[PDB]
């Protein structure tokens, strides 16, 4: 590439003695120079870059002959004839570049002679038949006539000739020899470097793309021009270029420079322009531009917005689907991404209209139901398009009911990797989750079982049933029990292991809807036939805890259950309770072998029991008794004794279990635990005197004994200290 | 001692209008007056006599114009195709610088004052004092040139030529009979490109018919190679031809000039591939000079 | 900065905690967190989590892994603190029982709750803390329950007490000092 280093060190050479000959107001031959200047871009032997280096030099130092050239004419020291005094020379390079060089100062000095000699030097162009010193004399020519076009908004020297018309026919005429050449910049030179071409034409592609700018600059090309001429003109040439990537960075262009309201009434002709596209050409990036810069127009305030005429919903569609028909060996992505467009632009440019982008997402199914397609894995790329797809309408929607409420929603699921199929799953159940969702209707009830359906065949369905209770909230005095009993079917389709986390809050949702009808006791007279079958309802799900094997749960969903039924008053409720609590005793009677819980049990059993005054001692003491059973049925000794003295309030004969109390502390081996636990019977004699009084002092005086005869530790001296402070509440002074 | 008189040609109207030149052998360049055929020519020879004291003995005293045409750099066939004699004096003597009145009325100038290789047309004013053993010939050039106002057609010369399934091309002259300062306009309309073309030229070349029948020495050169275009076309292209033939000097097409020697200019389209061959057809153009005029308007 | 707060019921008797307690409740700003029970899912215990890291945790009468502690003990700087639920108290709401747990633990401070209605009273030199339903979980005896939660600021022999109860749809502060003896 030496040849070039040589090739510019000629063209300074002759630069500085035109120059030379400039200064010395020698015209003639300061050109000659120049003569012998531009016959470098004789050569063909340059690479594309490395001629377009020095046709850039090039064009900068011809800019120091046209400032001399300007500077002449401009105050009046003009030589005559340049137009053919330039006509001379031999090599057909150097004489041309001095016509367009004479021409742009012909059109500047004198107005009249504008669109004539822009009607000569154009054609002149064809005056070569190369494709590569072609463009770049061409582009040379772009610069010197930037801006010397005409327009509507013209100084009026009335002298001249062209107009708008004359800048769109010129330009599109600078538009068809480009493109055309470009096409034989492909095929030229040798063979074996058909990519050296191709990535040449991804380098002087932008040459051509500063003319599409001249046709943005042109205020005069208004809607109706452009769409009958400009866009026709380009189309036409759009079309004719039988070249991949030559209509690749064409199209772009057009779009990308070319203002929204241009494209905005061009839907139907553009885009058949585009059915008219090669099968190489990468029609999605020519439609994400597209519906890009369409959506920035959409959403870009301070103007009317969209013309009401327009429906693009429809119109898109009909022509989306013909892009899809022109096209032949198609990847998957390509159609879910414009798939994806029109579920993107039919929720942004329709926020209030639900029904369309239902039409699309349909039509969606309807496209890859048609597809013959088996089931989609999470391998190929198609796995990642269609999960961008569907996480659209569920983001979108602000309010996340309208996902719910959508009937066709659920087809899309069914296609799915299982992986896949659970990711999402949880993701749209989150969102329902994760934004506080109010009353849901039966029609999304039926819709989040269905949901499930997709999921189940973790903790996040306990946050699912967790918010249930209240997303599920219903102010009917009848209808909640129906969506929980819709819960107790269907969740308990879902398998065993949920509805341990699910039945004990959805039971007290029941409660909750047993003490709703405590509210409407009043407001109902069939509240306490509806609360018996709630609290069987109870006894139905806490059988479904017996299937699931539980054992502790029911147990204090019984004492509620006991708790609940005798503080509404529903009628039978008494032995309802006392049902329940012969459940709760049976369940705590079978099969726990630990003790603690069975301590936990009775004691909240108890706790209830004395609270649970609806119990008559036709009732009380038979349950006061098999409480006294229970207890007895224990294994450590201490556990019991506490267990008696609590049994003590539930004749409130009390002094009776207190005398019991006291014999069993007397079978313990270590001192340590049995000192405290003799404290803990004459509070307990305190508690009750206070409400049977000598029993006390004798009390008091043996643990006396009792407490010294002992080694001691840390756990010593904080009984002493509680039975010196015993004694201090005992001073009652 | 000198020469005995001096032979000086001042015409009377040897002022006027402007000189327009031509180039001589050896490229040296020459200016002799320009006239035209049906012009007179007038002047006065001075004989400025040079030696005092002697004596110019002569019989007779005269001035002639010979428009003749010299062929093959060869003496002993100059032929004088204008021949015109004015008598200046009779025998006798000249003592002084005597000026001689002289004038050819209407002097018929049949050819352009042209010079070739081997062709030299001159119209001079040889003036020759018969002396008894060497005549003092002395020689005044004189040119002159054929005029001719426009054509009355000069129909558009629209030709195909080519190369059987290599190459088809419309060349369309729009003229066939230019003056000197014409310009060639046309176009070149390929029909067939499946050769790897590297350019187009087209060469303006003259070929000088010299002699007289069976004697023809044509010598041809190119005074012109015109570029147009470069590299292999395809199918589809107009090329319009704009060439200026004023920097070429050119001479009028003069056909058969005396019957000694003809001047034709031939347009060959010369084509040559990347291989380097060369690819020629010819067609004749005639040139004449048209005038000498104030250059505005256009019919 | 400690917290309390207690018989929570996420799942079981509302859906979270009210809005505006959640609000409060930021993380940073609190050192220690104490809670009293009945958080029924980790929800409540991540959520805590979530707030600060020095959280300790007894059971209610409903929480469901046996991990988590019946009772625990702390002596921060000066003050002996007992934590309880409060299930495990006679006629739930009795004043001589209660007044007996510390006297068994010789603590400073108490915890304890399981009525779901806020109660807070210093009595035979010690103080005692029912920071009742923090989401104003049901309860059988008493009808209506308000959520309220506590916050506490220890310095040296001196806590200061801010607890935020919910009646009607704003936060009402009462507020109590202890001094230890």
């Amino acid at each position: 590439e030496k040849l070039l280093d040589e090739a510019i060190q000629a063209v300074k050479v002759q630069s500085f003695q035109m120059k030379r000959c400039l200064d010395k107001n020698k015209l003639m031959d300061a050109l000659k120079h120049a003569s012998n200047m531009l016959g470098e871009l004789r050569t063909s032997m340059l690479s594309p870059k490395s001629y377009y280096e020095l046709y850039m030099a090039i064009s900068d130092e011809l800019h120091y002959l046209e400032v001399y050239l300007t500077d002449e004419f401009a105050k009046g020291r003009k030589v005559a004839d340049l137009y053919e005094l330039v006509q001379y020379a031999g090599n057909i390079i150097p004489r041309l570049y001095l016509l367009i060089t004479v021409g742009v100062v012909y059109v500047k000095s004198f107005p009249q002679s504008r669109k004539d000699i822009l009607k000569d030097l154009v054609e002149m162009c064809r005056g070569v038949q190369h494709p590569l010193r072609g463009l770049f004399l061409r582009n040379y020519l772009l610069q010197c006539t930037r801006n010397i076009l005409p327009d509507e908004g013209e100084p009026t020297d009335e002298e001249t000739t062209g107009d708008i018309s004359d800048s769109m026919d010129f330009v599109l005429l600078n538009f068809a020899e480009m493109n055309k050449l470009w096409v034989r910049m492909q095929h030229q030179g040798h063979s074996r470097d058909r990519e050296k071409r191709e990535r040449e034409r991804q380098e002087l592609r932008i040459l051509v793309g500063t003319n599409l700018v001249r046709l943005s600059q042109l205020e005069g090309v208004n809607v109706e021009r452009y769409k009958q001429i400009v866009l026709t003109g380009i189309l036409e040439q759009v079309v004719n270029c039988r070249d991949a990537l030559a209509q690749e960075y064409l199209m772009e262009c057009i779009i990308q420079v070319f203002p929204d309201e241009f494209h905005l009434q061009t839907l139907n002709p553009f885009l058949r322009a585009c059915a008219e596209l090669h099968q190489n050409v990468n029609v999605k990036n020519i439609i994400i531009a597209l519906i890009d810069r369409l959506a920035l127009f959409a959403h870009r305030e301070d103007g009317p917005g969209i013309p009401a005429e327009i429906k693009l919903f429809d119109i898109f569609s009909q022509q989306v689907a013909t892009v899809i028909q022109s096209r032949q060996d198609m990847p998957s992505e390509d159609v879910v991404s414009l798939q994806v467009s029109l579920i993107n632009l039919a929720m942004k440019c329709y926020p209030d209209r639900v029904d369309y982008v239902d039409k699309v997402l349909e039509t969606t199914v309807e496209i890859f139901n048609k597809l013959n397609l088996e089931h989609i894995a999470t391998s190929s790329a198609v796995s990642k398009e269609l999960t961008r797809l569907l996480k659209i309408p569920v983001d979108t929607y602000n309010n996340i009911l309208t996902v719910l409420k959508l009937k066709h929603f659920h087809p899309l699921f069914e296609y799915f990797d299982y992986e896949s199929r659970k990711s999402m799953s949880c993701y749209v159940l989150s969102n329902v989750l994760d934004y506080n969702t109010e009353i849901v209707s039966q029609d999304q009830v039926d819709s989040i079982m269905n949901l499930v359906s997709t999921l189940i065949q973790f903790a996040d369905e306990q946050s699912l049933v967790g918010r249930f209770i209240h997303l599920l909230r219903s102010d009917d005095p009848d209808q909640q029990y129906l969506i929980l009993n819709t819960a107790r079917k269907h969740f308990g389709a879902g398998g065993n292991q949920r509805i341990r986390f699910t039945l004990p809050p959805l039971v007290f949702a029941a409660y909750q809807l047993a003490f709703r009808y405590k509210e409407n006791s009043q407001m109902d007279d069939k509240w306490e036939k509806k609360c018996q079958k709630i609290f069987s309802f109870a006894h139905q799900t806490i059988s479904a805890l017996i299937k699931a094997e539980l054992a502790e749960l029911p147990l204090r969903l019984f004492l509620q259950g006991a708790l609940a039924a005798g503080e509404i008053g529903f009628e039978n409720h008494e032995t309802v309770a006392y049902e329940f609590m012969s459940q709760a005793f049976s369940l705590y009677e079978d099969e726990i072998s630990d003790s603690k819980a069975q301590l936990a049990a009775i004691t909240l059993i108890i706790g209830t029991f004395e609270r649970m005054k609806c119990f008559s001692e036709e009732n009380h003491e038979p349950l006061r008794t098999q409480c006294a059973l229970a207890a007895s049925k224990l294994l450590k000794k201490p556990d019991q004794g506490r267990a008696v003295s609590t049994c003590a309030h539930l004749f409130w004969r009390v002094m009776e279990c207190l005398k019991k109390a006291l014999k069993i502390a007397n079978q313990c081996m270590d001192p340590s635990l049995q000192v405290q636990l003799f404290i803990e019977i004459l509070n307990r004699y305190i508690y009750f005197y206070e409400k049977t009084i000598q029993v006390l002092n004798q009390l008091i005086q043996k643990i006396r004994e009792d407490l010294p005869n002992l080694e001691s530790s840390e756990e010593t001296e904080q009984i002493n200290k509680h039975f010196h402070n015993t004694l201090e509440h005992l001073r009652s002074r | 001692f000198g020469p005995i008189c001096e032979i000086d040609v001042a015409l009377n109207d040897g002022e006027t209008r402007k000189m327009a030149e031509m180039k001589t052998e050896d490229g040296k360049v020459e200016k002799h007056y320009l006239f035209y055929d049906g012009e007179s020519v007038s002047g006065k020879v001075n004989l400025a006599f040079k030696q005092p004291g002697k004596r110019l003995e002569h019989q007779g005293i005269r001035i002639e114009f010979v428009g003749q045409i010299e062929l093959f750099n060869d003496k002993s066939n100059t032929h004088e195709f204008v021949n015109l004699v004015k008598e200046l004096a009779l025998p006798g003597e000249l003592t002084q610088s005597r000026s001689y009145d002289f004038e050819f009325m209407q002097v018929e100038k049949p050819y352009e004052s042209y010079i070739g290789a081997n062709v030299r047309l001159r119209y001079f004013l040889k003036v020759t004092i018969v002396r008894r053993l060497t005549d003092l010939v002395k020689e005044y050039d004189l040119i002159v040139h054929q005029l001719a106002t426009y054509p009355d057609v000069n129909n558009s010369i629209k030709m195909e030529v080519g190369i059987e399934d290599c190459l088809h091309i419309e060349f369309e002259y729009n003229k066939s009979k230019y003056h000197l300062k014409d310009v060639i306009v046309g176009k070149i309309y390929f029909l067939l490109v499946r050769i790897k073309i590297q350019h187009m030229e087209l060469q303006l070349i003259k070929k000088e018919i010299t002699g007289i029948g069976p004697s023809t020495t044509t010598e041809t050169e190119t005074i012109a190679k015109y570029e147009i275009m470069d590299g292999a076309p395809v199918k589809g292209e107009s090329i319009p031809i704009r060439l200026f033939l004023a920097g070429y000097d050119p001479t009028p097409t003069m056909r058969d000039v005396n019957k000694k020697f003809s001047v034709r200019y031939f347009l060959n389209l010369v084509l040559v591939d990347e291989e380097d061959r060369r690819y020629f057809k010819q067609q004749e153009i005639i040139l004449w000079r048209k005038a000498p005029e104030k250059l505005r308007k256009q019919r | 900065l400690v917290l309390v707060l207690g018989d929570l019921h996420i799942p079981h008797r509302c859906n979270s905690l009210p809005a505006k307690f959640k609000k409060l409740l930021v993380p940073g700003k609190i050192q220690h967190i104490l809670c009293t029970g009945n958080l029924c899912t980790k929800e409540s215990y991540d959520y805590l989590k979530t707030l600060a890291g020095d959280v300790h945790i007894v059971r209610g009468d409903f929480d469901e892994n046996l991990n988590y502690p019946e009772q625990k003990v702390v002596t921060v700087g000066q003050f002996k603190i007992g934590l309880i639920h409060g299930h495990q108290v006679i006629p739930w709401g009795d004043m001589a029982s209660l007044a007996l747990l510390q006297r068994q633990f010789d603590v400073d401070i108490l915890i304890s709750g399981h009525t779901h209605k806020f109660e807070a009273f210093e009595h035979e030199n010690k103080f005692y803390i029912n920071p009742g339903s923090a989401t104003g979980a049901y309860n059988a005896l008493e009808t209506n329950i308000i959520p309220s939660f506590v916050l506490m600021d220890i310095q040296a022999s001196t806590v200061v007490t801010y607890v935020y109860q919910l009646i009607g749809d704003d936060v009402k502060v009462e507020r109590i000092e202890y001094k230890k003896s």
